[PDB]
RNA sequence: AGUGCAGAAGAGGAAAGUGGAAUUCCAUGUGUAGCGGUGAAAUGCGCGAGAUAUGGAGGAACACCAGUGGCGAAGGCGACUUUCUGGUCUGUAACUGACGCUGAUGUGCGAAAGCGUGGGGAUCAAACAGGAUUAGAUACCCUGGUAGUCCACGCCGUAAACGAUGAGUGCUAAGUGUUAGGGGGUGCCCCUUAGUGCUGCAGCUAACGCAUUAAGCACUCCGCCUGGGGAGUACGACCGCAAGGUUGAA
Protein backbone atom coordinates (compact mmCIF):
# COMPACT_ATOMS: atom_id res chain seq x y z
CA UNK A 1 0.00 0.00 0.00
CA UNK A 2 3.08 2.45 -0.30
CA UNK A 3 2.40 3.59 -3.69
CA UNK A 4 3.69 -0.03 -5.41
CA UNK A 5 3.63 -3.80 -4.62
CA UNK A 6 5.14 -6.77 -4.96
CA UNK A 7 3.50 -10.20 -5.20
CA UNK A 8 4.91 -13.23 -3.69
CA UNK A 9 2.00 -14.71 -4.84
CA UNK A 10 0.99 -18.98 -4.47
CA UNK A 11 -1.40 -21.55 -5.38
CA UNK A 12 -0.68 -24.86 -3.98
CA UNK A 13 -3.26 -27.25 -5.68
CA UNK A 14 -5.78 -25.96 -2.92
CA UNK A 15 -5.64 -22.64 -1.33
CA UNK A 16 -3.84 -20.49 -4.30
CA UNK A 17 -2.42 -18.11 -2.02
CA UNK A 18 -2.85 -15.13 -4.51
CA UNK A 19 -0.41 -12.36 -2.19
CA UNK A 20 0.45 -8.81 -3.70
CA UNK A 21 2.82 -7.61 -0.95
CA UNK A 22 5.88 -5.32 -0.95
CA UNK A 23 9.20 -5.38 -0.98
CA UNK A 24 9.80 -6.27 2.75
CA UNK A 25 7.18 -8.01 4.59
CA UNK A 26 4.86 -5.44 5.07
CA UNK A 27 1.81 -7.11 4.95
CA UNK A 28 -0.06 -5.12 1.02
CA UNK A 29 -2.67 -7.30 0.49
CA UNK A 30 -3.72 -11.34 -0.26
CA UNK A 31 -6.48 -13.32 -1.63
CA UNK A 32 -7.69 -16.70 -1.87
CA UNK A 33 -10.00 -19.62 -4.11
CA UNK A 34 -11.41 -19.43 -0.35
CA UNK A 35 -12.40 -15.67 -1.00
CA UNK A 36 -14.75 -16.27 -3.82
CA UNK A 37 -17.32 -18.92 -2.94
CA UNK A 38 -15.51 -21.63 -5.00
CA UNK A 39 -14.83 -25.34 -3.45
CA UNK A 40 -16.39 -28.22 -6.16
CA UNK A 41 -13.25 -28.34 -8.34
CA UNK A 42 -13.06 -25.15 -8.82
CA UNK A 43 -10.56 -24.33 -6.46
CA UNK A 44 -7.73 -23.84 -8.72
CA UNK A 45 -9.65 -23.69 -12.35
CA UNK A 46 -9.59 -20.84 -14.88
CA UNK A 47 -13.61 -20.52 -15.18
CA UNK A 48 -13.35 -20.04 -11.40
CA UNK A 49 -10.16 -17.46 -10.80
CA UNK A 50 -11.54 -15.00 -14.26
CA UNK A 51 -12.09 -12.59 -10.93
CA UNK A 52 -9.36 -13.86 -7.78
CA UNK A 53 -6.69 -10.82 -7.95
CA UNK A 54 -9.58 -8.20 -7.74
CA UNK A 55 -10.09 -9.46 -3.88
CA UNK A 56 -7.11 -7.48 -3.67
CA UNK A 57 -6.63 -4.85 -6.06
CA UNK A 58 -9.76 -3.16 -5.26
CA UNK A 59 -10.03 -3.85 -1.39
CA UNK A 60 -6.57 -1.62 -1.74
CA UNK A 61 -8.55 1.67 -3.10
CA UNK A 62 -5.59 3.66 -1.78
CA UNK A 63 -2.28 1.33 -3.85
CA UNK A 64 -3.69 0.21 -7.50
CA UNK A 65 -0.29 -1.67 -7.44
CA UNK A 66 1.94 -1.34 -10.44
CA UNK A 67 4.58 -3.86 -11.32
CA UNK A 68 5.36 -7.34 -10.15
CA UNK A 69 8.96 -8.11 -10.54
CA UNK A 70 7.18 -11.15 -9.42
CA UNK A 71 8.26 -14.79 -7.84
CA UNK A 72 5.69 -16.86 -8.86
CA UNK A 73 6.50 -19.63 -6.22
CA UNK A 74 4.42 -22.28 -5.24
CA UNK A 75 2.86 -23.17 -8.85
CA UNK A 76 -0.25 -24.84 -10.08
CA UNK A 77 -2.60 -23.96 -12.50
CA UNK A 78 -4.21 -21.06 -10.79
CA UNK A 79 -0.91 -19.24 -11.43
CA UNK A 80 -2.06 -18.03 -14.82
CA UNK A 81 -5.52 -16.37 -13.97
CA UNK A 82 -3.07 -14.98 -10.79
CA UNK A 83 -1.04 -13.04 -13.06
CA UNK A 84 -2.86 -12.33 -16.15
CA UNK A 85 -6.05 -10.77 -14.33
CA UNK A 86 -3.41 -8.76 -11.86
CA UNK A 87 -3.63 -6.48 -14.30
CA UNK A 88 -6.88 -4.80 -13.62
CA UNK A 89 -5.55 -1.67 -12.68
CA UNK A 90 -2.53 -1.42 -13.92
CA UNK A 91 -0.61 -3.75 -11.78
CA UNK A 92 1.90 -4.66 -14.87
CA UNK A 93 2.94 -8.23 -14.33
CA UNK A 94 6.44 -6.96 -15.28
CA UNK A 95 9.54 -9.58 -14.91
CA UNK A 96 9.50 -13.22 -13.49
CA UNK A 97 12.31 -15.42 -11.83
CA UNK A 98 12.08 -19.26 -13.00
CA UNK A 99 12.50 -20.18 -9.07
CA UNK A 100 9.48 -22.11 -8.00
CA UNK A 101 9.43 -25.30 -5.25
CA UNK A 102 12.15 -27.01 -6.97
CA UNK A 103 13.70 -28.47 -3.53
CA UNK A 104 16.58 -31.39 -4.58
CA UNK A 105 15.30 -34.84 -3.54
CA UNK A 106 15.96 -34.18 0.05
CA UNK A 107 12.78 -34.83 1.68
CA UNK A 108 10.04 -37.12 2.39
CA UNK A 109 6.70 -37.44 -0.19
CA UNK A 110 3.54 -38.19 1.58
CA UNK A 111 1.28 -40.22 0.23
CA UNK A 112 0.03 -41.62 -2.93
CA UNK A 113 -4.25 -42.33 -3.62
CA UNK A 114 -5.05 -44.59 -6.70
CA UNK B 1 40.04 -32.42 -28.47
CA UNK B 2 40.51 -30.16 -25.77
CA UNK B 3 43.52 -30.73 -23.12
CA UNK B 4 42.84 -30.73 -19.69
CA UNK B 5 40.81 -28.43 -17.59
CA UNK B 6 41.04 -28.53 -13.47
CA UNK B 7 40.25 -27.04 -10.85
CA UNK B 8 41.50 -23.89 -11.99
CA UNK B 9 38.95 -23.47 -14.19
CA UNK B 10 34.87 -22.53 -13.17
CA UNK B 11 34.14 -20.90 -16.81
CA UNK B 12 35.83 -23.08 -19.15
CA UNK B 13 33.24 -25.51 -17.51
CA UNK B 14 30.08 -22.85 -18.83
CA UNK B 15 30.49 -23.93 -22.75
CA UNK B 16 28.24 -27.58 -20.91
CA UNK B 17 26.91 -25.34 -18.40
CA UNK B 18 23.17 -24.86 -17.35
CA UNK B 19 21.09 -21.24 -16.18
CA UNK B 20 20.81 -22.75 -12.59
CA UNK B 21 24.91 -23.69 -12.12
CA UNK B 22 24.92 -27.04 -13.39
CA UNK B 23 26.20 -28.98 -16.91
CA UNK B 24 23.80 -30.39 -19.41
CA UNK B 25 23.87 -34.12 -20.08
CA UNK B 26 26.72 -36.07 -22.13
CA UNK B 27 23.94 -37.89 -24.45
CA UNK B 28 23.10 -34.02 -25.48
CA UNK B 29 26.61 -33.20 -26.04
CA UNK B 30 28.59 -36.05 -27.21
CA UNK B 31 32.39 -35.50 -27.26
CA UNK B 32 35.74 -37.41 -26.06
CA UNK B 33 34.02 -39.33 -23.14
CA UNK B 34 37.02 -39.58 -21.08
CA UNK B 35 38.36 -35.70 -21.70
CA UNK B 36 34.24 -34.68 -20.64
CA UNK B 37 34.27 -36.66 -17.69
CA UNK B 38 37.46 -35.26 -16.22
CA UNK B 39 36.98 -31.95 -17.62
CA UNK B 40 33.28 -31.68 -15.60
CA UNK B 41 34.53 -33.51 -12.88
CA UNK B 42 36.61 -30.19 -12.26
CA UNK B 43 33.92 -28.21 -12.11
CA UNK B 44 32.08 -30.38 -9.17
CA UNK B 45 35.42 -29.94 -7.54
CA UNK B 46 33.84 -26.34 -7.85
CA UNK B 47 30.40 -26.99 -6.56
CA UNK B 48 32.58 -27.10 -3.65
CA UNK B 49 33.08 -24.06 -3.38
CA UNK B 50 29.94 -22.95 -5.37
CA UNK B 51 31.13 -20.47 -7.69
CA UNK B 52 28.13 -21.40 -10.03
CA UNK B 53 24.86 -21.67 -8.47
CA UNK B 54 21.97 -24.18 -7.74
CA UNK B 55 19.36 -21.97 -7.58
CA UNK B 56 19.43 -17.91 -7.83
CA UNK C 1 -30.19 -41.23 -35.78
CA UNK C 2 -26.59 -41.52 -36.60
CA UNK C 3 -26.51 -38.21 -38.36
CA UNK C 4 -28.48 -35.23 -37.45
CA UNK C 5 -28.71 -31.34 -38.87
CA UNK C 6 -32.59 -31.55 -39.26
CA UNK C 7 -34.48 -27.93 -39.92
CA UNK C 8 -37.74 -26.66 -38.96
CA UNK C 9 -38.98 -28.70 -42.56
CA UNK C 10 -41.52 -25.90 -42.64
CA UNK C 11 -42.62 -22.55 -44.84
CA UNK C 12 -44.31 -20.84 -41.91
CA UNK C 13 -47.44 -19.14 -43.96
CA UNK C 14 -49.69 -17.07 -42.20
CA UNK C 15 -53.79 -15.67 -43.27
CA UNK C 16 -54.68 -12.32 -42.66
CA UNK C 17 -52.03 -11.12 -39.74
CA UNK C 18 -49.03 -10.64 -41.78
CA UNK C 19 -46.48 -12.54 -39.28
CA UNK C 20 -44.39 -15.49 -39.61
CA UNK C 21 -44.25 -16.00 -35.66
CA UNK C 22 -48.31 -15.83 -35.72
CA UNK C 23 -48.12 -19.22 -37.53
CA UNK C 24 -45.58 -21.03 -35.66
CA UNK C 25 -47.53 -20.77 -32.44
CA UNK C 26 -51.08 -21.47 -33.70
CA UNK C 27 -50.28 -25.07 -33.55
CA UNK C 28 -48.60 -24.99 -30.29
CA UNK C 29 -51.77 -23.42 -28.57
CA UNK C 30 -53.84 -25.50 -30.76
CA UNK C 31 -56.16 -27.50 -27.99
CA UNK C 32 -56.31 -31.00 -29.27
CA UNK C 33 -55.45 -30.29 -33.20
CA UNK C 34 -58.32 -27.22 -33.41
CA UNK C 35 -57.58 -25.07 -36.33
CA UNK C 36 -60.24 -23.09 -36.83
CA UNK C 37 -61.33 -23.04 -32.91
CA UNK C 38 -57.41 -21.81 -32.75
CA UNK C 39 -57.78 -19.62 -35.82
CA UNK C 40 -60.90 -17.91 -34.66
CA UNK C 41 -58.72 -17.64 -31.20
CA UNK C 42 -56.22 -15.29 -32.69
CA UNK C 43 -58.19 -13.27 -34.84
CA UNK C 44 -61.10 -12.79 -32.29
CA UNK C 45 -59.70 -14.12 -28.98
CA UNK C 46 -56.10 -12.31 -29.95
CA UNK C 47 -57.32 -9.17 -31.32
CA UNK C 48 -59.69 -8.74 -28.52
CA UNK C 49 -57.27 -9.13 -25.56
CA UNK C 50 -56.82 -5.31 -25.63
CA UNK C 51 -60.19 -4.67 -24.46
CA UNK C 52 -60.13 -7.56 -21.77
CA UNK C 53 -56.21 -7.62 -20.97
CA UNK C 54 -54.95 -4.30 -22.02
CA UNK C 55 -52.93 -4.10 -25.09
CA UNK C 56 -53.59 -5.79 -28.57
CA UNK C 57 -51.17 -9.44 -29.86
CA UNK C 58 -50.47 -7.89 -33.00
CA UNK C 59 -46.98 -6.10 -32.99
CA UNK C 60 -46.72 -6.57 -29.17
CA UNK C 61 -46.04 -10.33 -30.05
CA UNK C 62 -42.24 -9.31 -30.06
CA UNK C 63 -42.27 -8.31 -26.53
CA UNK C 64 -44.01 -11.73 -25.61
CA UNK C 65 -41.02 -13.63 -26.54
CA UNK C 66 -37.86 -11.33 -26.34
CA UNK C 67 -38.49 -9.68 -23.16
CA UNK C 68 -39.13 -13.47 -22.00
CA UNK C 69 -36.40 -16.15 -23.97
CA UNK C 70 -33.60 -16.88 -21.81
CA UNK C 71 -29.92 -17.72 -23.10
CA UNK C 72 -27.81 -19.72 -20.55
CA UNK C 73 -29.75 -23.47 -20.12
CA UNK C 74 -29.24 -26.35 -17.88
CA UNK C 75 -28.12 -29.45 -19.76
CA UNK C 76 -25.51 -32.40 -18.25
CA UNK C 77 -22.17 -32.29 -20.32
CA UNK C 78 -18.95 -34.09 -18.43
CA UNK C 79 -15.82 -31.69 -19.19
CA UNK C 80 -12.63 -32.31 -17.85
CA UNK C 81 -12.91 -34.87 -14.88
CA UNK C 82 -15.90 -33.57 -12.92
CA UNK C 83 -19.58 -32.94 -13.63
CA UNK C 84 -20.93 -29.22 -14.76
CA UNK C 85 -23.47 -28.47 -17.12
CA UNK C 86 -22.61 -25.67 -20.02
CA UNK C 87 -24.94 -23.57 -22.02
CA UNK C 88 -25.91 -23.65 -25.79
CA UNK C 89 -25.82 -20.62 -27.46
CA UNK C 90 -29.27 -19.02 -28.07
CA UNK C 91 -29.79 -19.94 -31.97
CA UNK C 92 -32.81 -19.18 -34.15
CA UNK C 93 -34.29 -23.01 -34.23
CA UNK C 94 -32.70 -23.37 -30.16
CA UNK C 95 -34.33 -19.81 -28.55
CA UNK C 96 -37.40 -19.23 -30.79
CA UNK C 97 -38.40 -22.39 -31.78
CA UNK C 98 -38.67 -23.23 -28.19
CA UNK C 99 -39.12 -19.93 -26.30
CA UNK C 100 -42.53 -19.29 -27.99
CA UNK C 101 -44.54 -21.72 -25.68
CA UNK C 102 -45.22 -19.31 -23.68
CA UNK C 103 -49.09 -19.32 -24.39
CA UNK C 104 -49.52 -23.20 -23.86
CA UNK C 105 -48.36 -24.28 -20.65
CA UNK C 106 -49.26 -20.83 -19.46
CA UNK C 107 -53.09 -21.19 -20.61
CA UNK C 108 -54.15 -23.23 -17.88
CA UNK C 109 -52.23 -20.44 -15.09
CA UNK C 110 -54.37 -17.85 -15.41
CA UNK C 111 -57.09 -18.11 -12.52
CA UNK C 112 -60.04 -15.39 -13.72
CA UNK C 113 -62.21 -18.36 -14.49
CA UNK C 114 -62.87 -17.75 -18.03
CA UNK C 115 -59.95 -20.15 -19.41
CA UNK C 116 -60.65 -18.62 -22.74
CA UNK C 117 -60.12 -15.14 -21.14
CA UNK C 118 -57.32 -16.16 -19.14
CA UNK C 119 -55.65 -17.23 -22.38
CA UNK C 120 -55.71 -13.81 -22.98
CA UNK C 121 -54.53 -12.91 -19.71
CA UNK C 122 -51.02 -14.25 -20.52
CA UNK C 123 -49.69 -10.89 -22.18
CA UNK C 124 -50.37 -9.30 -19.51
CA UNK C 125 -48.45 -9.17 -15.95
CA UNK C 126 -45.62 -11.18 -18.39
CA UNK C 127 -44.87 -8.83 -21.54
CA UNK C 128 -42.46 -7.18 -18.76
CA UNK C 129 -40.80 -8.60 -16.25
CA UNK C 130 -41.53 -10.00 -12.14
CA UNK C 131 -44.77 -11.69 -13.61
CA UNK C 132 -46.18 -15.39 -13.63
CA UNK C 133 -44.55 -16.40 -16.66
CA UNK C 134 -41.36 -14.94 -16.63
CA UNK C 135 -41.39 -16.19 -13.26
CA UNK C 136 -39.38 -19.41 -14.31
CA UNK C 137 -37.74 -17.65 -16.78
CA UNK C 138 -35.77 -15.55 -13.73
CA UNK C 139 -35.20 -18.92 -11.71
CA UNK C 140 -33.26 -20.54 -14.85
CA UNK C 141 -31.33 -17.49 -17.37
CA UNK C 142 -29.85 -15.92 -13.74
CA UNK C 143 -28.16 -19.24 -12.57
CA UNK C 144 -25.05 -18.72 -14.52
CA UNK C 145 -24.90 -15.01 -15.91
CA UNK C 146 -21.68 -14.29 -13.83
CA UNK C 147 -20.42 -17.70 -12.69
CA UNK C 148 -18.39 -18.55 -16.01
CA UNK C 149 -17.33 -22.69 -16.92
CA UNK C 150 -15.49 -23.94 -19.36
CA UNK C 151 -14.87 -21.99 -22.99
CA UNK C 152 -12.81 -24.53 -24.74
CA UNK C 153 -15.82 -27.63 -24.47
CA UNK C 154 -17.65 -29.00 -27.51
CA UNK C 155 -21.43 -27.60 -26.26
C1' A D 1 50.51 -69.47 -16.13
C1' G D 2 51.49 -66.39 -11.89
C1' U D 3 54.90 -61.56 -9.64
C1' G D 4 57.61 -57.88 -13.69
C1' C D 5 54.16 -54.69 -15.86
C1' A D 6 51.80 -47.89 -19.08
C1' G D 7 49.77 -48.58 -14.93
C1' A D 8 44.10 -47.97 -15.86
C1' A D 9 39.15 -48.00 -15.30
C1' G D 10 34.40 -47.76 -13.06
C1' A D 11 28.97 -45.43 -8.06
C1' G D 12 35.53 -51.77 -6.81
C1' G D 13 35.94 -50.17 -1.59
C1' A D 14 37.28 -47.47 3.34
C1' A D 15 37.35 -40.23 2.64
C1' A D 16 36.04 -35.64 8.13
C1' G D 17 31.27 -31.98 5.80
C1' U D 18 34.81 -26.24 5.03
C1' G D 19 29.80 -24.82 1.91
C1' G D 20 24.19 -26.69 0.13
C1' A D 21 17.64 -29.35 -0.86
C1' A D 22 19.29 -26.15 6.40
C1' U D 23 13.78 -29.51 7.16
C1' U D 24 7.36 -29.41 10.37
C1' C D 25 10.61 -24.79 15.15
C1' C D 26 9.39 -19.64 15.60
C1' A D 27 10.36 -12.51 18.31
C1' U D 28 11.24 -12.42 13.66
C1' G D 29 14.09 -7.89 7.88
C1' U D 30 7.94 -9.31 7.51
C1' G D 31 2.90 -9.86 9.53
C1' U D 32 -1.98 -12.20 10.07
C1' A D 33 -6.43 -15.64 7.77
C1' G D 34 -3.85 -18.80 6.40
C1' C D 35 2.03 -23.57 5.98
C1' G D 36 -1.81 -26.69 4.82
C1' G D 37 -6.25 -30.95 4.14
C1' U D 38 -9.22 -34.25 1.10
C1' G D 39 -13.22 -40.73 -3.39
C1' A D 40 -16.19 -38.07 2.01
C1' A D 41 -14.91 -34.48 5.74
C1' A D 42 -13.13 -33.97 10.25
C1' U D 43 -8.48 -34.32 10.82
C1' G D 44 -5.59 -30.02 11.56
C1' C D 45 -1.31 -25.12 12.89
C1' G D 46 -4.35 -19.50 14.28
C1' C D 47 -7.07 -16.14 22.09
C1' G D 48 -0.56 -12.84 18.27
C1' A D 49 1.65 -20.45 13.74
C1' G D 50 1.39 -17.85 8.70
C1' A D 51 3.19 -16.86 2.87
C1' U D 52 9.91 -16.75 1.85
C1' A D 53 13.34 -16.21 3.88
C1' U D 54 17.47 -10.96 6.72
C1' G D 55 21.26 -14.00 11.01
C1' G D 56 19.67 -19.89 8.99
C1' A D 57 26.27 -23.30 11.93
C1' G D 58 23.82 -27.56 12.97
C1' G D 59 20.33 -33.71 12.68
C1' A D 60 23.24 -34.64 6.75
C1' A D 61 23.58 -35.91 1.68
C1' C D 62 26.58 -35.00 -2.57
C1' A D 63 21.27 -32.84 -4.64
C1' C D 64 24.36 -31.46 -9.84
C1' C D 65 30.58 -34.79 -13.76
C1' A D 66 25.62 -39.77 -12.89
C1' G D 67 24.62 -43.20 -18.56
C1' U D 68 21.72 -49.41 -19.11
C1' G D 69 28.72 -46.92 -17.78
C1' G D 70 31.72 -50.30 -15.40
C1' C D 71 35.68 -52.75 -10.32
C1' G D 72 33.91 -57.37 -8.10
C1' A D 73 31.88 -64.41 -7.09
C1' A D 74 26.12 -63.07 -5.82
C1' G D 75 24.00 -58.00 -1.63
C1' G D 76 25.94 -53.60 -3.96
C1' C D 77 26.83 -49.28 -5.85
C1' G D 78 27.49 -41.34 -6.99
C1' A D 79 31.12 -34.37 -5.82
C1' C D 80 35.90 -35.14 -3.19
C1' U D 81 40.50 -31.54 0.30
C1' U D 82 41.19 -37.19 -0.52
C1' U D 83 42.97 -40.50 4.30
C1' C D 84 44.24 -45.73 1.87
C1' U D 85 43.99 -50.47 -1.13
C1' G D 86 44.71 -55.12 -3.62
C1' G D 87 44.04 -58.11 -7.49
C1' U D 88 41.80 -57.66 -12.23
C1' C D 89 44.92 -57.91 -16.25
C1' U D 90 43.93 -55.55 -21.82
C1' G D 91 50.51 -56.96 -25.23
C1' U D 92 53.89 -60.54 -25.12
C1' A D 93 55.05 -63.15 -21.86
C1' A D 94 62.05 -62.22 -18.64
C1' C D 95 62.62 -66.19 -14.64
C1' U D 96 61.23 -72.17 -13.13
C1' G D 97 60.82 -76.36 -16.97
C1' A D 98 54.01 -79.11 -15.08
C1' C D 99 54.54 -74.97 -12.66
C1' G D 100 47.44 -80.39 -11.43
C1' C D 101 40.88 -79.87 -12.45
C1' U D 102 34.58 -80.25 -9.07
C1' G D 103 36.57 -79.07 -4.56
C1' A D 104 31.53 -83.08 1.91
C1' U D 105 37.44 -82.20 5.95
C1' G D 106 38.18 -77.18 8.19
C1' U D 107 36.96 -71.64 7.92
C1' G D 108 32.96 -70.51 6.94
C1' C D 109 30.73 -66.09 5.74
C1' G D 110 25.88 -63.46 3.03
C1' A D 111 18.93 -57.95 2.29
C1' A D 112 16.10 -53.56 4.97
C1' A D 113 14.38 -55.01 9.32
C1' G D 114 16.09 -59.41 13.10
C1' C D 115 20.13 -58.50 15.20
C1' G D 116 25.72 -54.82 19.37
C1' U D 117 27.27 -48.36 21.71
C1' G D 118 23.93 -44.90 23.69
C1' G D 119 22.98 -40.95 20.86
C1' G D 120 17.03 -41.84 19.04
C1' G D 121 13.48 -37.29 16.04
C1' A D 122 14.66 -33.90 10.27
C1' U D 123 10.08 -36.29 12.66
C1' C D 124 7.43 -38.50 9.19
C1' A D 125 5.48 -43.99 9.14
C1' A D 126 3.11 -48.86 12.02
C1' A D 127 -1.21 -48.54 16.03
C1' C D 128 -3.84 -45.39 13.76
C1' A D 129 -6.76 -40.21 17.60
C1' G D 130 -10.17 -38.79 13.50
C1' G D 131 -13.62 -37.81 9.84
C1' A D 132 -16.66 -40.76 6.04
C1' U D 133 -18.91 -44.38 2.87
C1' U D 134 -23.02 -46.12 -2.92
C1' A D 135 -26.87 -50.74 0.61
C1' G D 136 -22.32 -51.48 3.10
C1' A D 137 -15.21 -49.34 6.90
C1' U D 138 -10.61 -48.54 12.88
C1' A D 139 -9.60 -48.59 6.05
C1' C D 140 -5.06 -47.75 -0.21
C1' C D 141 -7.49 -41.38 1.12
C1' C D 142 -6.72 -37.65 4.94
C1' U D 143 -2.85 -32.93 8.91
C1' G D 144 -0.60 -34.85 12.86
C1' G D 145 1.16 -39.76 16.13
C1' U D 146 5.49 -43.45 21.06
C1' A D 147 10.31 -48.85 17.81
C1' G D 148 12.92 -47.14 13.52
C1' U D 149 13.69 -42.62 10.47
C1' C D 150 20.56 -39.27 12.99
C1' C D 151 24.75 -45.19 14.49
C1' A D 152 32.51 -45.86 14.25
C1' C D 153 31.43 -52.12 18.68
C1' G D 154 28.30 -59.48 19.65
C1' C D 155 27.05 -62.60 15.40
C1' C D 156 24.47 -63.60 11.30
C1' G D 157 20.54 -65.76 7.22
C1' U D 158 15.66 -66.48 6.20
C1' A D 159 13.96 -63.50 -0.02
C1' A D 160 10.94 -64.49 -6.34
C1' A D 161 20.30 -65.47 -4.16
C1' C D 162 13.50 -64.70 -10.05
C1' G D 163 20.16 -65.35 -10.91
C1' A D 164 14.57 -70.24 -10.18
C1' U D 165 21.00 -69.89 -15.18
C1' G D 166 26.31 -75.09 -10.87
C1' A D 167 31.55 -75.03 -12.63
C1' G D 168 36.77 -78.29 -16.98
C1' U D 169 37.53 -79.06 -24.10
C1' G D 170 36.83 -76.54 -28.34
C1' C D 171 32.91 -75.55 -31.61
C1' U D 172 30.37 -75.39 -37.53
C1' A D 173 28.65 -66.62 -40.60
C1' A D 174 30.84 -62.98 -38.46
C1' G D 175 29.75 -58.53 -38.19
C1' U D 176 28.11 -55.99 -34.15
C1' G D 177 26.87 -51.69 -29.53
C1' U D 178 31.45 -51.14 -28.07
C1' U D 179 34.98 -51.32 -23.07
C1' A D 180 39.28 -47.61 -19.39
C1' G D 181 42.50 -50.05 -21.79
C1' G D 182 44.92 -52.29 -26.86
C1' G D 183 47.62 -56.80 -30.75
C1' G D 184 48.91 -53.82 -37.13
C1' G D 185 48.49 -49.12 -36.03
C1' U D 186 47.49 -43.00 -36.60
C1' G D 187 39.79 -37.48 -35.51
C1' C D 188 41.76 -42.75 -41.22
C1' C D 189 40.80 -48.75 -41.62
C1' C D 190 40.91 -52.73 -36.61
C1' C D 191 40.96 -58.04 -34.40
C1' U D 192 40.30 -60.91 -30.07
C1' U D 193 45.54 -62.39 -26.57
C1' A D 194 40.69 -60.09 -24.82
C1' G D 195 35.65 -58.28 -22.36
C1' U D 196 30.34 -57.66 -22.77
C1' G D 197 25.07 -57.69 -24.55
C1' C D 198 23.38 -59.40 -28.69
C1' U D 199 19.78 -59.49 -34.69
C1' G D 200 20.97 -63.94 -35.54
C1' C D 201 23.62 -67.99 -40.03
C1' A D 202 24.74 -73.35 -39.03
C1' G D 203 23.08 -77.47 -36.27
C1' C D 204 20.91 -79.91 -32.32
C1' U D 205 17.03 -79.99 -27.43
C1' A D 206 11.21 -81.22 -26.50
C1' A D 207 7.80 -77.39 -27.44
C1' C D 208 11.57 -73.24 -26.58
C1' G D 209 16.26 -70.78 -26.76
C1' C D 210 21.71 -70.56 -27.42
C1' A D 211 25.17 -69.15 -31.78
C1' U D 212 33.01 -67.60 -33.54
C1' U D 213 31.83 -63.97 -28.29
C1' A D 214 26.85 -71.51 -27.53
C1' A D 215 21.73 -75.80 -22.75
C1' G D 216 23.36 -78.87 -29.26
C1' C D 217 28.55 -83.00 -29.59
C1' A D 218 33.00 -85.18 -26.51
C1' C D 219 36.24 -86.83 -21.18
C1' U D 220 33.52 -83.51 -14.77
C1' C D 221 32.55 -83.53 -9.58
C1' C D 222 28.79 -82.25 -4.87
C1' G D 223 24.59 -85.12 -6.86
C1' C D 224 19.54 -84.94 -6.97
C1' C D 225 15.50 -86.46 -9.83
C1' U D 226 12.30 -91.21 -11.33
C1' G D 227 3.49 -90.29 -10.78
C1' G D 228 0.81 -86.99 -6.53
C1' G D 229 -0.85 -85.21 -2.12
C1' G D 230 -0.70 -85.28 3.16
C1' A D 231 4.27 -84.86 5.45
C1' G D 232 6.89 -81.90 8.21
C1' U D 233 1.68 -83.01 11.60
C1' A D 234 3.94 -88.95 16.15
C1' C D 235 8.46 -87.69 16.54
C1' G D 236 13.33 -86.09 16.16
C1' A D 237 19.16 -85.33 16.17
C1' C D 238 22.66 -81.78 16.49
C1' C D 239 24.54 -76.28 15.85
C1' G D 240 22.79 -72.16 18.45
C1' C D 241 22.42 -64.06 21.47
C1' A D 242 17.73 -63.93 17.90
C1' A D 243 14.14 -64.66 14.05
C1' G D 244 15.32 -69.90 14.95
C1' G D 245 17.07 -73.92 12.58
C1' U D 246 18.12 -78.55 10.81
C1' U D 247 16.46 -83.36 11.02
C1' G D 248 11.98 -87.32 9.99
C1' A D 249 8.08 -93.42 9.96
C1' A D 250 3.43 -93.36 9.24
Amino acid sequence: NIENGVAHIRSTFNNTIVTITDEFGNALSWSSAGALGFKGSKKSTPFAAQMASETASKSAMEHGLKTVEVTVKGPGPGRESAIRALQSAGLEVTAIRDVTPVPHNGCRPPKRRR
Amino acid sequence: GITHIDYKDTELLKRFISERGKILPRRVTGTSAKYQRMLTTAIKRSRHMALLPYVK
Amino acid sequence: PRKGSVPKRDVLPDPIHNSKLVTKLINKIMLDGKRGTAQRILYSAFDLVEQRSGRDALEVFEEAINNIMPVLEVKARRVGGSNYQVPVEVRPERRTTLGLRWLVNYARLRGEKTMEDRLANEILDAANNTGGAVKKREDTHKMAEANKAFAHYRW
